[PDB]
């Protein structure tokens, strides 16, 4: 399903696919989850995170 | 706007 996300926390590639470590809203650290890419709608937690890093 | 992602 669809849930609404909290904070972008990681960024890796896995088989060919970018994943990004997501941190649920409600949710726990125990629900962390890697999710590719097009599973994603939130544009600006994923820019956040990016722009983090540097 | 609404940040939201799909969940596998």
């Amino acid at each position: 399903g669809e849930f609404v996300v909290e904070k972008v926390l990681d960024r890796r590639v896995v088989k060919g696919k970018v994943e990004y470590l997501l941190k649920w809203k409600g949710g726990s650290d125990e629900d962390n989850t890697w999710e590719p890419e097009e599973n994603l709608d939130c544009p600006d937690l994923i820019a956040e995170f990016l722009q983090s890093q540097k | 706007t609404k940040q939201t992602a799909r969940k596998s």
